[PDB]
C-alpha cells in the first residue's frame, strides 16, 4: 500500500526548477532565530556537497478541515486534500505562516513566508490542494504527490519566484507544485535514526569524540 | 478588452451590491474567483510586470 | 461509496458549523433530518 | 476606455468591501476580505487618481 501521510511527522516541501537546462531541487528551509523569512536549500547536488537539512524538517503538529478550523479560530490524523495543516519549525518551533510583510521587488500583491512565533491566528494555516484531477479532494494524500499550499489568511498560493535572479519563496497568486516528502513517521523508543544529535562516546570509558576547544591552534 | 472588461464588471457589480449594501456571499465569492484568475484585475494589476 | 463519503462529509462539515451554537434551529434541524434520511437509504442500499 | 475598466475594477472591488458592521463585530471573513482588497489597492494609488 501507498504510504499516506499522517500527523506528528517530519517532512520537507520540496519544489523543483530548471536553470540552464537541469533540475534543481529545493527544500524550503527557515533558520527562525535571528531571521524569520523563508529561503530555498538547494539539494540536488547532495553527493557533493551536503544540504542543511537541520533547518528544513517540518512537523505536521495538526491537520484539520476548514469548518473545524473556523470554529478553532473562533473559539494521528491522516492528511486529506482540502484540508488545514500545521507546520512547525522542527528547530526553531515557530510555525510556517504567511507574513503581512513584502519584500519582492517584482511582484506586488506577494507577501513573504516565514516562520512565526506562536499558533495563534489564521496565518500559520495552509490548505492542501491536488495538484493534478489525477487526486481528488477528500482523498488522502500519499506521499510523494504534487499538492499546492494555499495560505488560509492571505488566499495566495506557496509561489516559487524565479523573476530575479535569486529562486525565492513567497505567497503569491501563482501556483507552484510541492512534494510534501517525508523524514520520519515514528521511531521505537531507544533506537538511533538518521538527524539525530548525540555523542559519540568511547565504549563507555566516558570519552566522547570532539573537536578542539575554540579559538584553539588546530583551526578546529 | 477594456469594454469587455467593463461590461462585465458592471454586472459583477450589479451582483454583488445591492439596496446600497453589500451582499457579503456574493462579494466574497467574486473577489475569491478574481484573485484566483488575477488577469481579471487587468495588465496594470497583474503582479510580476 | 463515493456518493456516501461525500454525504458524510457535508454532514461533518454542517456538524462543525453547528458545534458553537448551543442550539440547532428549526431550519438547522430540517436538514439534519434531509441529509439523514438519505444516508438512511443509502445505508440500506450498501446492505442489500 | 482602458480608464473606464480600471474605475469599474475599483468600484467593483469597493462594493465588494465588507460592511462597517461586520468589521466592528470582527468577523474573520470580513476582516480577510478587507485586508485582500487593502493589498490588491495600494491607499497611494487611490490618493494619486
Amino acid at each position: 500500500e501507498v504510504q499516506f501521510l499522517r500527523t506528528d511527522d517530519e517532512v520537507v516541501l520540496q519544489c523543483s526548477a530548471t536553470v540552464l537546462k537541469e533540475q534543481l531541487k529545493l527544500c524550503l528551509a527557515a533558520e527562525g532565530f535571528g531571521n524569520r523569512l523563508c529561503f530555498l536549500e538547494p539539494t540536488s547536488n547532495a553527493q557533493n556537497v551536503p544540504p542543511d537539512l537541520a533547518i528544513c524538517c517540518f512537523i505536521l503538529e495538526q491537520s484539520l478541515s476548514v469548518r473545524a478550523l473556523q470554529e478553532m479560530l473562533a473559539n494521528h490524523r491522516t492528511l486529506l486534500y482540502g484540508h488545514a495543516i500545521l507546520l512547525r519549525h522542527a528547530h526553531s518551533r515557530m510555525y510556517l505562516s504567511c507574513l503581512t510583510t513584502s519584500r519582492s521587488m517584482t511582484d506586488k500583491l506577494a507577501f513573504d513566508v516565514g516562520l512565526q512565533e506562536d499558533a495563534t491566528g489564521e496565518a500559520c494555516w495552509w490548505t492542501m490542494h491536488p495538484a493534478s484531477k489525477q487526486r481528488s479532494e477528500g482523498e488522502k494524500v500519499r506521499v510523494g504527490d504534487d499538492l499546492i499550499l494555499v495560505s488560509v489568511s492571505s488566499e495566495r498560493y506557496l509561489h516559487l519566484s524565479t523573476a530575479s535572479g535569486e529562486l525565492q519563496v513567497d505567497a503569491s497568486f501563482m501556483q507552484t507544485l510541492w512534494n510534501m516528502n517525508p523524514i520520519c513517521s515514528g521511531c521505537e523508543e531507544g533506537f538511533v535514526t538518521g538527524g539525530h544529535v548525540l555523542r559519540l562516546f568511547h565504549g563507555h570509558m566516558d570519552e566522547c569524540l570532539t573537536i578542539s576547544p575554540s579559538d584553539s591552534d588546530d583551526q578546529r | 478588452n477594456p469594454c469587455g472588461g467593463e461590461r462585465y464588471l458592471d454586472f459583477l457589480r450589479f451582483a454583488v451590491f445591492v439596496n446600497g449594501e453589500s451582499v457579503e456571499e456574493n462579494a466574497n465569492v467574486v473577489v475569491r474567483l478574481l484573485i484566483r484568475k488575477p488577469e481579471c484585475f487587468g495588465p496594470a494589476l497583474r503582479g510580476e510586470g | 461509496v463515493d456518493y456516501l463519503l461525500r454525504l458524510q462529509e457535508s454532514i461533518s462539515d454542517f456538524y462543525w458549523y453547528y458545534s458553537g451554537k448551543d442550539v440547532i434551529e428549526e431550519q438547522g434541524k430540517r436538514n439534519f433530518s434531509k441529509a439523514m434520511s438519505v444516508a438512511k437509504q443509502v445505508f440500506n442500499s450498501l446492505t442489500e | 476606455a482602458i480608464m473606464s475598466f480600471y474605475a469599474a475594477l475599483i468600484d467593483l472591488l469597493g462594493r465588494c468591501a465588507p460592511e462597517t458592521h461586520l468589521i466592528q463585530a470582527g468577523k474573520g471573513e470580513a476582516l480577510r476580505i478587507r485586508a485582500i482588497l487593502r493589498s490588491l489597492v495600494p491607499l497611494d494609488d487611490l490618493v494619486g487618481i
